[PDB]
């Protein structure tokens, strides 16, 4: 693909930001470029359409521009609701179709450091009676939505049987994630304890469970 | 003012085909094109193809060129998008939106210039595995899930296919403190989720807690009592 | 007024020759061009040879290049198509056509004047 | 010794649609003839009012190169004194046209398996086009008594349609790239010679 | 509303001239593809002529040089001039508005044009003898008459059951011809006499023909 | 050169399919028209698959390759008409199909009664010869007539009526072959071949 956007972008609240969009002759060479804003979980909405035209409902804080094979979107007076994904797109003709950019995630600095709440459940006796074992580690109330999960058997790490979800925005605008560790009823009883390590912003919180 | 309602979510087996509808309220076709854009989980947007009814015209994106069909029945005022020979990578949310048209008079062309009104999107999942009801297990509360006089108890909804599964507690009578987590897609192709609720530890011996798991694809309802 | 008179066809063996003739009548001046169209069984009319009269410039499709020769004799205002080394592919009804231009076209509908076809069979 | 930019017109990667035909004004340059007719059995080649072998011995004031794309059944309409949807509403040549017309089958370039609907043509117009007139108007054509007011409805239709160039179509429907060269000679200093 | 009212039809001698009209309502003729389409009595549809909004006209090969399409913007009416007519042109002529891609939506009610000879001629009656090879069918050939109709009875109306008088043809000559047959038992062919009574009122033709087996 | 079948026969409530064939049927669009008896045509389908406003959803079109198709679902007696296809392609002329009659079955199938007569001895003396082929008692009302000299096809001099509803709601028709007395005496026999929905009835007369 031809269109390129920076992956991430940061901006102090109330100030100005510039998101760049790089193209070729086959897209911006002879065709207009537009911009779309997508909040996580929702559907994209139109922001700019003819290089720098604004639809009804988009404030003048957003301004587009197009110069040659490159485009740019400017956001003045950053607000909290502007934290989202931003895509540029132009009607490339070589492929006969619209092409979307890779996207640019925007982060507004003003948020704090919500630590994740971790609860670890051992395998229920009912599941063990079915000759199965699953450790459930639930992670909630963490912002920003980015965590890494690690499991430990007794005093040693383990990666076999691990399934972890991507973070998802909750109702309170914080994020949630869940991780599962599948074991045999013998691996569960054999070890002394199992631990779920959740690392968020350099700091780690560990919960530990043991057989009955 | 008009709205674009697409067909419901879809789950298909590799090799089959899916056809997503997109109602256009009244004469939306007049001086307005329609594009179909899909978005894989956690990935960017991907234009698939489009149509212009006033020009009786339609185009397709290189990637899907040869495995896609886009129709527009002007009598009903609606569009369709059918993708055949589906693969696992085609799992995405498929969107339908009206495109405002730009006129490039220099080259005598008519292409899409932004899509203002969007549909609500259609989730399409492609997995080789078939249907299966979930195995529901209780996540009992103990002294290790208790913090400050409040207890956390839940239910494990393991090994089901396909989405979705809805979970309630005490037939809906308990709503506060409930946190139903999105399901994980295991390497086996089956889904598994969990739903937990935080309650006062004092209510363990006075209130009974039952999670109501509903997996409509398998016609299975499970009411699981969770006791200490 | 303008009229094209065709002749010269017949039955021939593979490798033989044949000479088609097209006589152009009611033309004021030399500013016209002649084309030869052949209609194979079940095929559309297809150009094979052209002559711009005023320029005396010939053109031949690639499948007949070295085998066909077109030429014009001035006094009898007649264009000749000398077809040598004939192949079974060449079996068709051949038409000559005229148009008020200097050049050539692949499209039959672009010529306003047509002679009646002559049968050429190669077997 | 500037050479006339003929390569930019024939070897162009993208042609315009017929309703918005492109014209390249060529003057003050060293022309050529050989390529024109000598070339090879390429395409249609029709000259009106002038002989190709005499182009090298003539100087002209300006030479206009018109390029666009239509389907096969319409190439015959690019000629002096022709009528039809292309000749009347898109690209009209005068009855005293002095120049040549060049058109070749570009099915291998402008036709896609899913249809190349980018090439457009005008379907409705209230009156005929004058020679060398370019109408890129996209106003809703009023075919009835009631005014349209930019409303696509009954007796109010969009004046353009798409060509659908698919390689599986018949030859009369395959895309053809057209290059029209107009030779003008008026009271002016002649600069487009070819010797 | 939308209306395409036609007029100008009737009978006209061969080689004559006749002009058809097509009054328009709601639709402006001068800004539409307007066409004429005729339908021969009992055949398909054949497009005849058209007129562009820009004035270009096109005709079918069967009417070229003989037909002419025109219009009048003040009266908002489409016209079709017809010269040098023949019986092949006898048809019901329709006018319609072409939308090209969107087809011919609005059509006129259609006017009828009848071209042949004229007169009030009498038919030639020929017996259709019963074949020599349990029932047998014999009849009468009422050939070449104009105009319709003729009445055929058998044995002066004494024979009714079994009689089947078929509808007449309109030959390309403009004259009519029909046949009236009666299917009788094979055993009565030698003992009974059969006579059809053909009457042509316009020519006051009254023909009685005996139908005997072929010798 | 559009080719349509002569007739289709569909039970009430079922679905009809009408084919329209030609060469290079890809790019050009197709239009369909309904003509009830004594009426002007009515555009039912335009640009392959579009239904204009006010026309039932039972009708529908499709087109690809060398065949377009008009589909009428849930047929009623109100659909008894003739349907023509027309191509849009040419900008200077339009061509129509040969038409297709869709008889809605109001009664069982009836094979035709064919009766052929040689030219009368009285007509031969007037230096004329007319072969009379009469067809009656067939349902549905759709027949095609082919004439034969000995066993060779004859096309010139044939005049055939259109099927007309007789008394018992069946149909009747007549076919005439005008000949010269020399042509009738030269050959050994002439034949009238009537086809009615796959079935074929033939009668033959000889100059004796
Ligand atoms: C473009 O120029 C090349 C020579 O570089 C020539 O071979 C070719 O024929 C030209 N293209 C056309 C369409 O004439």
């Amino acid at each position: 693909s031809v269109v390129t956007q920076p992956p991430s972008a940061s901006g102090t609240p109330g100030q100005r930001v510039t998101i760049s969009c790089s193209g070729s002759s086959s897209d911006i060479g002879s065709n207009t470029v537009n911009w779309y804003q997508q909040l996580p979980g929702t559907a994209p909405k139109l922001l700019i359409y003819t290089n720098n035209q604004r639809p009804s409902g988009v404030p003048d804080r957003f301004s587009g521009s197009k110069s040659g094979t490159s485009a740019s979107l400017a956001i003045t007076g950053l607000q909290s609701e502007d934290e989202a994904d931003y895509f540029c797109a132009a009607w490339d003709e070589s492929l006969n179709g619209r092409v979307f950019g890779g996207g640019t995630k925007l982060t507004v600095l003003g948020q704090p450091k919500a630590n994740p709440t971790v609860t670890l459940f051992p395998p229920s006796s009912e599941e063990l009676q079915a000759n199965k074992a699953t450790l459930v580690c639930l992670i909630s109330d963490f912002y920003p939505g980015a965590v890494t999960v690690a499991w430990k058997a007794d005093s040693s790490p383990v990666k076999a049987g691990v399934e972890t979800t991507t973070p998802s925005k909750q109702s309170n605008n914080k994020y949630a994630a869940s991780s599962y560790l599948s074991l045999t009823p013998e691996q569960w009883k054999s070890h002394r304890s199992y631990s779920c390590q959740v690392t968020h912003e350099g700091s780690t919180v560990e919960k530990t469970v043991a057989p009955t | 003012e008009v709205q674009l309602v697409q067909s419901g979510a879809e789950v298909k087996k590799p090799g089959s085909s899916v056809k997503v509808s997109c109602k256009a309220s009244g004469g939306t076709f007049s001086s307005y094109g329609i594009s179909w854009v899909r978005q894989a989980p956690g990935l960017g947007l991907e234009w698939m193809g489009g149509v212009i009814p006033i020009l009786s015209a339609k185009h397709y994106a290189q990637r899907f060129q040869g495995r896609v069909t886009i129709t527009a029945d002007k009598s009903t005022g609606t569009a369709y998008m059918e993708l055949s020979s589906l693969r696992s990578e085609d799992t995405a949310v498929y969107y339908c939106a009206r495109d405002i048209l730009h006129h490039d008079d220099l080259w005598g062309r008519f292409y899409y210039d932004g899509m203002d009104v969007w549909g609500q999107g259609t989730t399409v999942t492609v997995s080789s595995a078939s249907t299966k009801g979930p195995s529901v297990f209780p996540l009992a509360p103990s002294s290790k899930s208790t913090s400050g006089g409040t207890a956390a108890l839940g239910c494990l909804v393991k090994d089901y296919f396909p989405e979705p599964v809805t979970v309630s507690w005490n037939s809906g009578a308990l709503t506060s403190g409930v946190h139903t987590f999105p399901a994980v897609l295991q390497s086996s192709g089956l889904y598994s989720l969990s739903s937990v609720v935080t309650v006062p530890s004092s209510s363990l011996g006075t209130q009974t807690y039952i999670c109501n798991v509903n997996h409509k694809p398998s016609n299975t309802k499970v009411d699981k009592r969770v006791e200490p | 007024q303008v009229q094209l008179v065709e002749s010269g066809g017949g039955l021939v063996q593979p490798g033989g020759s044949l000479r088609l003739s097209c006589a152009a009548s009611g033309f004021t001046n030399d500013f016209y061009s002649i084309a030869w169209f052949r209609q194979a069984p079940g095929k559309e009319r297809e150009g094979v040879s052209w002559l711009s009269v005023s320029d005396n410039t010939p053109t031949y499709v690639d499948s007949v290049k070295d085998r066909f020769t077109i030429s014009r004799h001035n006094a009898n205002n007649t264009v000749y198509l000398q077809m040598n080394m004939l192949k079974p592919e060449d079996t068709a009804i051949y038409y000559c056509a005229a148009g008020r231009f200097a050049g050539r076209d692949t499209w039959p509908s672009s010529y306003d004047y047509w002679g009646q076809g002559t049968q050429v069979t190669v077997s | 010794t500037n050479l006339c930019p003929f390569d930019e017109v024939f070897n162009a990667t993208r042609f315009a649609s017929v309703y918005a035909w492109n014209r390249k004004r060529i003057s003050n340059c060293v022309a050529d003839y050989s390529v024109l007719y000598n070339l090879a059995p390429f395409f249609t080649f029709k000259c009106y009012g002038v002989s190709p072998t005499k182009l090298n011995d003539l100087c002209f004031t300006n030479v206009y190169a018109d390029s666009f794309v239509i389907r096969g059944d319409e190439v015959r309409q690019i000629a002096p004194g022709q009528t039809g949807n292309i000749a009347d509403y898109n690209y009209k040549l005068p009855d005293d046209f002095t120049g040549c017309v060049i058109a070749w089958n570009s099915n291998k370039l402008d036709s896609k398996v899913s249809g190349n609907y980018n090439y457009l043509y005008r379907l409705f117009r209230k009156s005929n086009l004058k020679p060398f007139e370019r109408d890129i108007s996209t106003e809703i054509y009023q075919a009835g008594n009631k005014p349209c007011n930019g409303v696509a409805g009954f007796n109010c239709y969009f004046p353009l349609r798409s060509y659908s160039f698919r390689p599986t179509y018949g030859v009369g429907h395959q895309p053809y790239r057209v290059v029209v060269l107009s030779f003008e000679l008026l009271h002016a200093p002649a600069t487009v010679c070819g010797k």
